[PDB]
């Protein structure tokens, strides 16, 4: 019965300004004081901020003063949590999350977390990807295939049009510092085939609509 | 004023007992309390400790708390471990009152033998030299626990200008798989002897080397 | 400042917590100092937390200082936290008389 | 019996707080008094702090000690940093009637964003093998801060058969420069694969090496 | 729960004071009482120091005991060295009833001025590789105290495929002698650049690489 | 008013002696303990040396035990720092430091000191700098010139006899542990002369009256 909500999530870009709130209900929220704390995708919690059972005090993370500004309404029982000049590192999940003694000693653990907001903030540019060709250096081997500098996912990867599958491997993507996706995919086989069969690449981004070919040769 | 640090990983095999470690870098562990966090996969924070050794209504008798003063450090430790204990956790102790979060502690349970990863390194395509860049393809596969770590070297020296995932289990073998990619530009690829992408796993760091 | 012409009864208190981990967590870091003041009084008080032998569950103690405080005369309480702040005070209306026993009245 | 250990620089922005370090390797620190000493260039040391916490006549408000019994530390810090600040500083304890001071903390307020130097090695001069001797010339020039660490490496290994100068000022950027030479043998210097340069800089260890 | 650890090797000239550190890894060092054990090659070990600084009958004044709470440690100090005093020293605590031992610490009297080692490394034999195998030599001679590290790199990096003998003395210039042999095949062999035979002695590295 | 006067600071050669003496002015000099602070050039300080108020007890640093021995006249308020039997290393500048409670616990903060007497401690042999080249390994690159193995400072560098000024930087000299000096001197240029002009180096050290020319030209 007692549970947090937390509402207002969605994808910015950055220079902007967002606004969160959070929905108590199921005890006393005008006793305890209540927390912000986001969590970068991949990485660890981080706490962000906290404000007092009665708002005289707020106390705000180092890596984010002077751009969020915390707020309740005690008499609507919601959080405001007012994330103004966002940048690139805020985009995380977003909890609401109530941590206080509410004015008692004894104070049986009480510690509620809500699900989490989702809050990305990515630059701009739905890219078509650009492939490149990833050559082995000449009793086994292997070589493979690189779909750089697209937006957003996902993608359809085809090797010779669907045809190798067996010792072939697909890995997720990585979220580029410059905000664009990137991902790879390698094929393994025996040190035989080298020469034999020339191996064109085949990927489908379906919102760009780019289809591209590589075909990989040994270099000398 | 003070950072958290915890292990990046640990794991042990179902039914011994396992410790986490937490140590405060400034100020004594004892000054503020300290509250372990458990998180499962996409699931929100479940307190398993709280105030160095109290354990909240529903968490087995397992999981216990304690305070090195000697090491300045805290220690959440469960004995009998089950797969289900098997998620990432985090310890929180305070600075004067705004919260300080560990940087984490991935605990895996043995499923399986230790595999160590399978690293295939790619040298950087001609075509993007021709553009005026270079970007490294370190590809990790097939290794377990899903715990690794990737630091690119300018021949064994600290770089950052690269971008490395996250470590995502695989759909196939119930191993984690991952990837990295380590960009430059043609006169750096040229004017250093060589690059390395190092991995160490379990503490054995294998590495493979890129050369111009 | 006692208004009335009969002396004052005051009562404070000082919280000896179970530990410094929850004395922080009550009131701040730092040493913690209740210093109590008056005409013809004067006394220091620090915590001194600890885990005292557990009495019905709670190691921390709660002890009560009292003074009394002649009409016309001031009490200054200068504190730092872990202080159990009185509300009202005390006056001795008459006289009476103390007994002790367990038999009944009549 | 002990020594004390503070950081080789540090800095910080204008108006921000800055905090310095000095831990004790043997012995607690609240055994003996540590006074903070500051020494600007040429100048006498004058002391800013004594008996951790004292503030002698005439230093701000702005300068103030403490004591971290947990990591056996003693930090001196200043908030609302001003250029005049700019100075070294040391930290002194007592063993039992000797004094002992610290490393030394260069503490350079900024005035201007940071720059990574500019490394430029060099091979040793042909005539100079014909003299039977080796003796590199490593160039760094155009970085701010001036606080910089060379370590020469045979092979990413410590070498000590090296001399390099201090870190003075450029009358020309308001920068600093400074070089390197690393003596050697053409035996050594072909028996070794190569022989590196290595200059960290804020963290950011730039490297050029050298090879027969 | 805990380890002691304690410096491989320490050397001082005769008439001059040495001490000895044993730090606890977790838990406070006066938590259990220290005891001090001397062991000579091929004898048994004896007591010098029992419960922290309690000299047993028989112990000479130089044996002195002592505890560092700040750093956790235990020291074993001797004034006045002499060349009996040459031998292992290891200190041993108490984990709840189970007793542990530190890691050893080799205590060398100077008998002559310090010798840096010889290294002579050897390629891998050619039949060897016509047997699918590869076995490095590297050949460690001519060093005092016969105390060394032998770290094997896969070009700068951790290598465990390796096997080293211990350090015994010379028949003949009463220097100590030892060896190494890192194990692999032709195939890591020629995937990699290089590795390295390192030699710390005395904190000076001395290094020996191989390459394809 | 309060002051400290060092005196007795010059050049030596190693294996000899020297004597320092401070001068003591402005306060009572026969209660406090005086000490020897000095500091090596490029590094920090170090504790030398201290003397009690009435002599009985004399405590010196274990790096320079045996060779200096401390003393003082309190009718003259002098101070005297023995230091025979000097090395290298000692070459620094010396700071006498008065550092004690003097008789009293309240004791405001008293720690004056001097300017400092520096102590040079260099071997011999005035010399006349070696030049040697310094090529470039072949949109931009630079080469250079030596001076290495002179004595004493200071030198005039003038590359291409005065005329090759802009991109040209000289750095600072070292001290050798040799006890000689010797500096280097950098141009920068971009790569297109790369064989055109070639560099003659052309130095001049006064006091050795030497002036040597150094052309580079890339190697094969």
């Amino acid at each position: 019965e007692v549970q947090l909500l937390e509402s207002g999530g969605g994808v910015v870009q950055p220079g902007r300004s967002l606004r969160l709130s959070c929905a108590a209900s199921g005890f006393t929220f005008s006793s305890y004081a209540i927390h912000w704390v986001r969590q970068a995708p991949g990485k660890g919690l981080e706490w962000v901020a906290l404000i007092s059972y009665d708002g005289s005090n707020k106390y705000y993370a180092d890596s984010v003063k002077g751009r969020f500004t915390i707020s309740r309404d005690n008499s609507k029982n919601t959080l405001y949590l007012q994330m103004n000049s966002l940048r690139a590192e805020d985009t995380a999940v977003y909890y609401c999350n109530g941590h206080g003694s509410g004015g008692e000693v004894g104070s049986n653990w009480f510690d509620p977390w809500g699900q989490g907001t989702l809050v990305t903030v990515s630059s701009a540019s739905t890219k078509g990807p650009s492939v490149f060709p990833l050559a082995p250096s000449s009793g086994t081997a292997a070589l493979g295939c690189l779909v750089k500098d697209y937006f957003p996912e996902p993608v359809t990867v085809s090797w010779n049009s669907g045809a190798l599958t067996s010792g072939v491997h697909t890995f997720p993507a990585v979220l580029q510092s410059s905000g664009l996706y990137s991902l790879s995919s390698v094929v393994t086989v025996p040190s035989s085939s080298l020469g034999t069969q020339t191996y064109i690449c085949n990927v489908n981004h379906k919102p760009s609509n780019t289809k591209v070919d590589k075909k990989v040769e040994p270099k000398s | 004023n003070f950072m958290l640090t915890q292990p990046h990983s640990v794991s042990e095999s179902p039914g011994k007992t396992v410790t986490i470690s937490c140590t405060r870098s400034s100020g004594s562990i004892a000054s503020n309390y300290v509250q372990w966090y458990q998180q499962r996969p996409g699931s929100s924070p479940t307190t398993v400790i709280y105030e160095y050794n109290q354990r909240p209504s529903g968490v087995p008798d397992r999981f216990s708390g304690s305070i090195d003063s000697s090491s300045n450090s805290a220690s959440l430790t469960i004995s009998g471990l089950k797969t289900e204990d098997e998620a990432d956790y985090y310890c929180q102790s305070y600075d004067s009152a705004n919260r300080v979060f560990g940087g984490g502690t991935k605990l895996t349970v043995l499923g399986q033998p230790k595999a160590a990863p399978s690293v295939t390194l790619f040298p950087p395509s001609s075509e993007e030299l021709q553009a005026n860049k270079a970007t490294l393809v370190c590809l990790i596969s097939d290794f377990y626990p899903g715990a690794v770590t990737v630091a690119w070297k300018a021949d064994s020296s600290p770089v950052k200008a690269g971008v490395e995932t996250t470590t995502p289990s695989k759909q196939s073998n119930n191993k984690y798989a991952a990837s990295s990619y380590l960009s430059l530009t043609p006169e750096q690829w040229k004017s250093h002897r060589s690059y390395s992408c190092q991995v160490t796993h379990e503490g054995s760091t294998v590495e493979k080397t890129v050369a111009p | 400042k006692n208004t009335r012409k009969s002396p004052a009864l005051i009562v404070w208190g000082i919280h000896h917590s179970v530990s410094t981990a929850e004395q922080t967590k009550l009131y701040g870091s730092g040493n913690k100092l209740v210093t109590v003041g008056s005409s013809n009084y004067q006394q220091s008080f620090v915590p001194s937390p600890g885990a005292r032998p557990q009495v019905n569950g709670l190691s921390g103690r709660i002890d009560f200082h009292w003074l009394m405080l002649n009409p016309n005369d001031t009490v200054t309480f200068s504190f730092n936290g872990a202080f159990i702040a009185p509300d009202r005070a005390s006056f001795l209306r008459g006289k009476s008389m103390g007994i002790q026993s367990g038999v009944q009245v009549d």
